[PDB]
RNA sequence: AAAGAGAGUUUGAUCCUGGCUCAGGACGAACGCUGGCGGCGUGCCUAAUACAUGCAAGUCGAACGAACGGAAGUUAGUGGCGGACGGGUGAGUAACACGUGGGCAACCUGCCUGUAAGUUGGGGAUAACUCCGGGAAACCGGGGCUAAUACCGAAUGAUAGAGUGUGGCGCAUGCCACGCUCUUGAAAGAUGGUUUCGGCUAUCGCUUACAGAUGGGCCCGCGGUGCAUUAGCUAGUUGGUAGGGUAAUGGCCUACCAAGGCAACGAUGCAUAGCCGACCUGAGAGGGUGAUCGGCCACACUGGGACUGAGACACGGCCCAGACUCCUACGGGAGGCAGCAGUAGGGAAUCUUCCGCAAUGGACGAAAGUCUGACGGAGCAACGCCGCGUGUAUGAAGAAGGUUUUCGGAUCGUAAAGUACUGUUGUUAGAGAAGAACAAGGAUAAGAGUAACUGCUUGUCCCUUGACGGUAUCUAACCAGAAAGCCACGGCUAACUACGUGCCAGCAGCCGCGGUAAUACGUAGGUGGCAAGCGUUGUCCGGAUUUAUUGGGCGUAAAGCGCGCGCAGGCGGUCUUUUAAGUCUGAUGUGAAAGCCCCCGGCUUAACCGGGGAGGGUCAUUGGAAACUG
């Protein structure tokens, strides 16, 4: 089951996450299908950059955001679009 | 075994082995008594194709044979019917 | 744009050829002397040797029969999913294993997403439990009782099979769409709202079918190693006919038939080796390597086999055989650190039997939640890279004391000592981060679906969680106080004087120094290179144009076969027309991420870490040009 999740990279006690699409089976920092965006939690206003087009393409093919990703996509505001394109 | 979840697997697989071997050899007997009937051109050759067909695709629903395997064998037996 | 340093050594002296040696850079390094700190990384290269002791794979009572509780509320076994992922190693392997590019009209795919049909009716058991029996123990038999989403029939339902009709087609085998006849193939309930109880209904499920996504299977072109003092190799081998088997084509297997197939464009054999992105060096072309990080492969004490499953011939699963260790009441039993730590051994050589699921990602669950030596952190080691501390300023023709002196002086030396100043570091005491998003739970609002709810999807508020760790980081004060070594000084190569020894002790990369005035041995004074280091050894590239495509040669220095006839191969006079294999050029797809390079930004700077880009192919499809080779 392919799902979108964070990927930890950076230095010791300085994490930086890169939103990727990959299977659950593959390692956390291993194979991935493609990359969507990044996520910096250290910045006090957390800044995130997303494709907003590859995500919606993937979520109509059987992709599920994880716990932290869903908060990111909701705050950015594309799960509304996933709502509207589903029923419309 | 020495992981508690592994002791169950070794003994629950034997129960599946027992049930599978029993009805897998039931399938082969129906085929065994068809091709010999086809050679003799008896009247039983026609209706021995039906339960052999019934045995083959019942095994698919039971899940111990692939649907391509069942579909293939039925076609090849039908040729021998003459 | 980029763009290349030489020196010593054959001779009485010279010019060439030619080897040897040196100056540079890099290690997963080791050893010797020395040793303050912080940040980021790295750490069994040998025995794929043998392994004490702990922990690394479980979960679900919202699928089915118990103990605390006056019968409210929480905890074994059957059953489902997961154990095929995550983690380790480099033995084997010279081949579709890998890299790159294609084909599958010759294939499969649990969980995930969408859509369409339904989820109707029965039956027989068996664990657990309860007795009996056997054995030291592992554990094995017999009798009786019970349930399920466990198991097995039944009704209905195939684009599954057979026989056809039509069309539209393609690459030969063949494909796509629709229609007709006949035969087979399915299922499960659980938790709630409503009504009434009939019944309906929400959520999670269950069966069949088709799509998408994901992960795999098979085939093919090209590419990357030594030996010819290794010339033949092969017999299911090569092709065909019929059948078997597989998810799928195929000698994959079998019977028959024929005798073929490969090789000097290097078969076969021996030796060595996981492959790549990449790393080191180099002006470049190349040469050497494949540790850490990422992708693929093979292996799991040594051989062989299969079961269960969507997926295995399965690291912490099973069966047999072998070697080894252990327990036996002698009948028999139990094991596998190339998982995280750790032990012995080998070695010149490599770390803790630590803390947490707080963050990320996994398995189960409807959810809290449980599991996670993955992963986050901490510990040891100057192993490497980066940063800066061992005090600053002024101060004598010049303190004492070393060391030398043709004895007047010179040098250590503005360095002492003195005065003035600072606290990076230190010691003490006070303040104290980010990493946290959550999930769940509570109110709402809007939607699809409803006879109506419950419930589902999205939005906003309330509440909640830190191993690191009182860590990083500030400000308050006192102290120049606790913090400098290593190698060389004849030339190459920056830096010279005394004393001791007397071909002895000794030095050495090369030339070569030492035989009672040694800038070369040993010690001092002084100096020169670096600095928390500095030297030596081992390995690789460079210099080496010393295998010369870029970039050498064969009269006398090494080097023209004693000469001819000639198969294969290499090369080929002049012009015209055509073709488009070589050649040049445009578009599309791809050459992952990380790394080198370019442009910006964050850590007080750097190392380091982010964002974007570039480069990288004798690559595939397709369109052009016609001078040159064909
Ligand atoms: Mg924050
Ligand atoms: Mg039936
Ligand atoms: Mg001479
Ligand atoms: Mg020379
Ligand atoms: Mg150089
Ligand atoms: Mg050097
Ligand atoms: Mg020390
Ligand atoms: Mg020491
Ligand atoms: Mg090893
Ligand atoms: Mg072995
Ligand atoms: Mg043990
Ligand atoms: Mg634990
Ligand atoms: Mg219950
Ligand atoms: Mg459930
Ligand atoms: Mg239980
Ligand atoms: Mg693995
Ligand atoms: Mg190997
Ligand atoms: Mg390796
Ligand atoms: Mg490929
Ligand atoms: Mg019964
Ligand atoms: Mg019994
Ligand atoms: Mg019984
Ligand atoms: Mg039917
Ligand atoms: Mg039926
Ligand atoms: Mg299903
Ligand atoms: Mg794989
Ligand atoms: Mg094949
Ligand atoms: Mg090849
Ligand atoms: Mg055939
Ligand atoms: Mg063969
Ligand atoms: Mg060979
Ligand atoms: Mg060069
Ligand atoms: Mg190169
Ligand atoms: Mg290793
Ligand atoms: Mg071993
Ligand atoms: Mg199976
Ligand atoms: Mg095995
Ligand atoms: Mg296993
Ligand atoms: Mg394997
Ligand atoms: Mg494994
Ligand atoms: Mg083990
Ligand atoms: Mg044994
Ligand atoms: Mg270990
Ligand atoms: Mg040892
Ligand atoms: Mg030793
Ligand atoms: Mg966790
Ligand atoms: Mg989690
Ligand atoms: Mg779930
Ligand atoms: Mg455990
Ligand atoms: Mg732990
Ligand atoms: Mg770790
Ligand atoms: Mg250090
Ligand atoms: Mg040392
Ligand atoms: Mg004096
Ligand atoms: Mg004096
Ligand atoms: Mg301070
Ligand atoms: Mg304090
Ligand atoms: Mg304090
Ligand atoms: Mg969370
Ligand atoms: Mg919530
Ligand atoms: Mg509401
Ligand atoms: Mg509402
Ligand atoms: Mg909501
Ligand atoms: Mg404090
Ligand atoms: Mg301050
Ligand atoms: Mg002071
Ligand atoms: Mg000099
Ligand atoms: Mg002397
Ligand atoms: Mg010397
Ligand atoms: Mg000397
Ligand atoms: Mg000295
Ligand atoms: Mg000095
Ligand atoms: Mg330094
Ligand atoms: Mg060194
Ligand atoms: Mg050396
Ligand atoms: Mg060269
Ligand atoms: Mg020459
Ligand atoms: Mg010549
Ligand atoms: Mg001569
Ligand atoms: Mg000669
Ligand atoms: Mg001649
Ligand atoms: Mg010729
Ligand atoms: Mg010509
Ligand atoms: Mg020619
Ligand atoms: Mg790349
Ligand atoms: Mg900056
Ligand atoms: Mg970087
Ligand atoms: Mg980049
Ligand atoms: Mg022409
Ligand atoms: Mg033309």
């Amino acid at each position: 089951a392919v799902k979108i999740r964070l990927k930890r990279m950076g230095s010791k006690k300085k994490p930086f996450y890169r939103i990727v699409v990959a299977d659950s089976r593959f390692p956390r920092d291993g194979r991935s299908i493609e990359t969507i965006g990044t996520y910096n939690p250290l910045l006090d206003p957390v800044e995130v950059k997303i494709d907003e087009e590859a995500t919606l393409k993937w979520m109509h093919n059987g992709a599920k955001p994880s716990d932290t990703v869903r908060n990111l996509l909701s705050r950015e505001g594309i799960m509304e679009k996933f709502h509207n394109q589903k029923l419309g | 075994p020495n992981i508690k979840s592994a002791i169950k697997r070794v003994k629950t697989a034997e129960t599946r082995n027992s049930r599978n071997a029993s009805q897998r050899s039931a399938m082969r007997t129906a085929i065994k008594k068809f091709d010999e009937a086809a050679a003799n051109n008896a009247d039983n050759a026609k209706d021995l194709y039906v339960e052999a067909s019934k045995k083959l695709d019942s095994a698919v629903s039971k899940g111990l044979i692939h649907k391509n395997n069942a579909a293939r064998n039925k076609s090849r037996l039908a040729a021998k019917l003459a």
